[PDB]
């Protein structure tokens, strides 16, 4: 089956995350 | 409505029975607008860059998804209404704590403004987070005055897992769209032939964003 990482979305991993 | 009775009464059920959840009409057209003039400003300005994948391989981006955003956080000069929004989506998931699902949410992404061109560009079948990167709720605000769906796509297209019928979501003006971001709610953007204008915040589950920040530090 296909890593469905490849298809999502980028998100900054860290050190970019508000909270809330 | 509050957001205590929107959420309490409407978005906590919703979301935890069928897992995607629309509001329509959710800020009022003279706000929709005025959030519309700071994405067109952010378009014209040439802001928006190519949208980018979690993990990229052997094929470009532009193959999977067709197209390109900024991100922002709410207090650059210009998008203090897309701040506005943001906190409205902000107070609305405080309002739901402790009640979506089992998910503690303590933060989230910069809002992710985004624009498909037309040109039958789109974004193909996917789910927001596969792998457990943190992700629990998408959350969605559409901003396209006159859109015609039958005449220029860009449905979004959500396949709940284990239901009888698929979620088709028209991206029409001033609409907030929440669904569960994993595996639950894999999803297209069908081909756009107007520009399609949208903005993302993804939310966080405080556990599953810690695990994945301790894979990708050490990964
Ligand atoms: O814009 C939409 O309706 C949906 N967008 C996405 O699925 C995405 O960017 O991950
Ligand atoms: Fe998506």
């Amino acid at each position: 089956e296909l890593d469905l990482e490849t298809l999502a979305p980028y998100i900054p991993m860290d050190g970019e995350d508000f909270q809330l | 409505l509050p957001a205590l009775k929107l959420a309490l009464e409407y978005i906590v059920p919703c979301m935890n029975k069928h897992g995607i959840c629309v509001v329509d009409d959710f800020l009022g057209k003279e706000t929709g607008q005025q959030i519309g003039d700071e994405v067109r400003a952010l378009h014209d300005t040439g802001k928006f860059t190519d949208g980018q994948l979690v993990s990229q391989k052997s094929d470009s981006s532009k193959d999977i998804r067709g197209d390109k955003i900024t991100w922002i956080e709410g207090k650059e000069p210009g998008c203090e209404t897309i701040g506005l929004l943001m906190s409205s989506m902000d107070d609305l998931i405080r309002h739901c704590n402790g009640k979506l699902g089992s998910y503690k949410i303590n933060g989230r992404t910069k809002a992710m403004v985004a624009c498909y061109p037309g040109n039958g560009t789109g974004y193909v079948r996917h789910v927001d987070n596969p792998n457990g990167d943190g992700r629990c709720v998408t959350c969605i605000y559409y901003l396209n005055k006159d859109w015609d769906a039958k005449v220029s796509g860009g449905i979004l297209r959500i396949f709940p897992e284990g239901k009888a019928q698929f979620a088709d979501i028209e991206p029409k003006f001033d609409r907030l769209l929440f669904f569960w971001s994993d595996r639950r709610n894999p999803h297209e953007v069908q081909p756009a032939y107007a520009t399609r204008y949208a903005i993302t915040v993804w939310y966080f589950d405080a556990d599953e964003r810690a695990r994945a920040k301790v894979k990708y530090l050490t990964g």
